[PDB]
């Protein structure tokens, strides 16, 4: 049917619906009156599962999930149909262990009870198996949609075959999957993890996705020493979402989606045009200004950049500035939005390092500070120099017009920072009233969102927050496999080998991410070096809040290093400019953005101020 | 392959207890060997192995930086010493042996009777 090609969409909305509706009552219920409810949060995690495997089925279906082209786009067009074929091929391995040990975890765990909600924790482990058969069927379209132009080298009927055919041995005969045990075959001894580590880097520049490649890693592994515990260490790919402090993830996307539909994001940059704009370089601040007040509702430069990109181009060009400098402020002012609180790179590293969520806010909130300061005192001497007119003053009307029109919109930074630093509102609890909050904006006191667009933000909110939860939800699987055998620790005595001092230890870990980040993507980065960089900075004694922040830092860098900047290619879709002139642009903007990395590296006392 | 052990009992925070794990009919070398933790009723938690890890032994999360593995080859033995006793280490270690050198103490094929640590 024509609605089952679309079931992800409308299962999906729903429960994201209903979980949000959970924790608005649960928010309200405990802070108006003294009568909190004990069944909220859990059962809003419950469905939050099913919300996020539906997301990855979503990612499926779109191949969409993140993957490291730098190596694989320069394959010749023959031989990239074998490593593509090959790719789609591990996928299919990872669904079928999902689907495996899915179903045996939900046949194993039917007896322990959920205490709060009365039901039996089945309930949860069930979403494993049952999306995965969904997943399998996106998985064939998908190829399908891969042979039909021609991206592949199997006729996706020996797929189908092969898919039907490892179902049943699975469900019928699992003995028969005894053949591939390699432990039968190799005997590494103890040094198979720093095998399949390398396994891992090659299947990661061949273009196989972050997640699936982690999967493939864990499954080689066990599969080398005892398959045994691969039975127990499966747990991990749902024990990893079922977390509280993960359904803040989807709400901080999510209103940052109903904050640029509802045509609010105008209302913010007219106000500033207003107040700023009469300066040397006013342009510039306006946008710099906008960006900062702009980054405490979103958590992501791209939505940043997304969504002020034309509007601040456009302001700048009436004034005749250059193209050059437009791109590269509209470009370098991005960063500001993944370092003022909400931001999503720091709850990733909340959730990877296990290091809380508030604390880490209210570190980058500084940083975010210095950054805008920065800027503005480069703008400002990039204009001098270059000698750009003055905008004549906004009328004494017409500042304080612009001001209450958007005025309810400069009230959620104050709901959110405001109620974290007061500690009225846990992280989560501060994305669903700023969700709230956004709704009661743009559709009661601006009448610009409807049900049908309000369901459609909720959709893709679940298709964004989808490609972090696999990648979550794997590297949870593996950073158990990569810890105990104390990589790590032979890692961090390297390095200490190399670099005398800590602040020797810090400037070759930023020489490494920035090295990286040139052609490597952020959110994929953050997924392949952090869980091999956290236990290193652990061990020579940096703190990890700080450290959050430096690499939250370090890679937003890396969105504007010209061999792959996420933000340049935005910034030049956005503008109607060639990536060279975006690129060759912010060069000049990268001084007060490093200027700033250096000066909190060597005065780590400025991070650690708000937590504090 | 006989795993008998000895040490423990009851003790106050910072009692540092110290277990012995003598063990015969195999290699001493080539086997890993190590300990697990089971709490009375809840699931059972690894504590720490030799010969498991290519480098440096092997330590749980809780268990770091107040836990030490020792090997004696001479009389194949394992020691365990312990510093500062927490209350919720009132617990059975398990020694534990086993033919694959995978740093998994829990799931080892072989293990010995285990011995009571209690923590006041
Ligand atoms: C036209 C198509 C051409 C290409 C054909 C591709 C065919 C290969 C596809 C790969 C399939 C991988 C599936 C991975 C998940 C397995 C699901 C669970 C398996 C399972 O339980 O097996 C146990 C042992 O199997 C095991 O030990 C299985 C471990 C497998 C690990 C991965 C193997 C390494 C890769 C080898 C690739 C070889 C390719 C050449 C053909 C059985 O035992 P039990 O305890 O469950 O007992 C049962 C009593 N209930
Ligand atoms: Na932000
Ligand atoms: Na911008």
């Amino acid at each position: 049917m024509k609605v089952f090609n679309k079931l992800e969409e409308w299962l999906g909305g729903s429960l994201f619906i209903g979980m949000f509706v959970i924790l608005v009552m649960q928010i309200f219920s405990r802070q108006i009156f003294n009568s909190p409810l004990i069944w909220s949060e859990e059962l809003s995690r419950l469905i939050f599962v099913y919300v996020g495997l539906l997301g990855v089925s979503m990612g499926i279906r779109s191949q969409q999930h993140i993957m490291i082209d730098f190596l694989y786009a320069k394959f010749p067009k023959s031989m990239q149909k074998i490593i593509f074929t090959i790719i789609q091929i591990l996928i299919l391995a990872c669904l079928i262990f999902f689907l495996y040990f899915g179903y045996d975890l939900f046949i194993k765990k039917e007896e322990i009870e959920i205490v709060s909600l009365g039901i039996s924790m089945k309930w949860m482990y069930l979403a494993l198996p049952l999306i995965t058969l969904l997943m399998l069927v996106r998985f064939y379209q998908a190829y399908s949609e891969n042979y039909a132009q021609n991206k592949v080298y199997i006729k996706p009927i020996f797929i189908l075959a092969l898919m039907i055919i490892l179902v049943l041995i699975a469900f019928i005969k699992p003995e028969l999957f005894k053949i591939l045990k390699l432990s039968n075959y190799f005997d590494l001894g103890e040094m198979t993890i720093y095998y399949v580590l390398i396994a891992w880097l090659v299947m990661i520049f061949f273009g196989v996705p972050v997640g699936w490649s982690l999967l493939v890693a864990c499954i080689l592994y066990f599969a080398l020493t005892r398959w045994k515990v691969v039975y127990f260490a499966a747990d991990k790919l749902v024990y990893s979402l079922d977390s509280f402090s993960l359904l803040s993830v989807p709400f901080f996307i999510l209103t940052g989606i109903l904050m640029n539909g509802a045509g609010i994001t105008e209302r913010i940059f007219n106000f500033a045009k207003a107040m700023l704009g009469h300066y040397t370089g006013g342009m510039g601040h306006v946008n710099v200004a906008a960006s900062l007040i702009f980054s405490g509702m979103s958590g992501s430069a791209i939505a940043d950049a997304g969504g002020l990109g034309q509007l601040e181009i456009k302001a700048m060009r009436d004034e005749g500035y250059d193209d050059d400098i437009c791109g590269g402020l509209t470009a370098a002012s991005c960063i500001i939005g993944p370092l003022v609180p909400p931001s999503i790179s720091m709850i990733i590293y909340g959730v990877i390092a296990n290091q809380s969520i508030a604390k880490l806010f209210l570190a980058g909130f500084v940083p975010g500070f210095l950054t805008t300061i920065a800027l503005m005192i480069m703008n400002y001497f990039v204009c001098k120099k270059r000698g750009y007119k003055k905008t004549a003053k906004a009328s004494p009307k017409e500042r304080w017009i612009a001001f209450k029109k958007s005025f309810w919109a400069l009230l959620t930074p104050i709901l959110i920072i405001g109620g974290i630093f007061s500690g009225i509102f846990t992280p989560t609890e501060a994305a669903v009233i700023a969700t709230f909050y956004s709704i009661i904006l743009g559709g009661f006191i601006y009448k610009e969102l409807t049900v049908k667009s309000f369901f459609k933000h909720c959709v893709e909110a679940v298709a964004i927050s989808g490609v972090t939860v696999l990648m979550i939800m794997t590297v949870t699987f593996f950073g158990d496999i990569i810890a105990r055998e104390q990589v790590a620790m032979r890692v961090a005595e390297i390095f200490i080998k190399y670099a005398t001092s800590p602040m020797m230890v810090l400037v070759m870990i930023n020489l490494l991410l920035l090295f990286l980040g040139m052609f490597i993507d952020a959110l994929a980065l953050q997924f392949l070096v952090l869980p091999m960089l956290i236990p290193i900075a652990e061990q020579v004694g940096i703190d990890l809040v700080f450290f959050g922040v430096m690499t939250t830092l370090n890679m937003m860098i890396g969105i504007l290093t010209p061999p792959m900047g996420m933000a340049l290619f935005v910034v030049a879709q956005v503008g109607k400019m060639s990536v060279s002139t975006v690129a060759k642009g912010v060069l000049p903007f990268l001084l007060p953005i490093f200027i700033t990395l250096v000066i909190i590296t060597i005065f780590p006392q400025i991070i650690l101020f708000l937590p504090n | 392959v006989q795993l008998q052990e000895s040490g423990g009992g009851l003790v106050q925070a910072g009692g540092s207890l110290r277990l012995s794990c003598t063990t015969s009919g195999f290699n001493f070398d080539d086997y890993a060997i190590g300990w697990f933790r089971q709490a009375p009723g809840k699931e059972r938690e690894g504590v720490s192995c030799i010969h498991c890890t290519a480098y440096t032994p092997y330590y749980a999360r809780s268990v770091r930086d107040r836990f030490t593995i020792s090997s004696d080859n001479a009389t194949n033995t394992v020691f365990l010493q312990m510093n500062n006793l927490r209350p919720e280490d009132t617990a059975v270690y398990y020694c534990v042996a086993d033919a694959t050198r995978y740093p998994y103490p829990e799931f080892y094929d072989y293990v010995g009777q285990g011995t009571q640590v209690t923590v006041s």
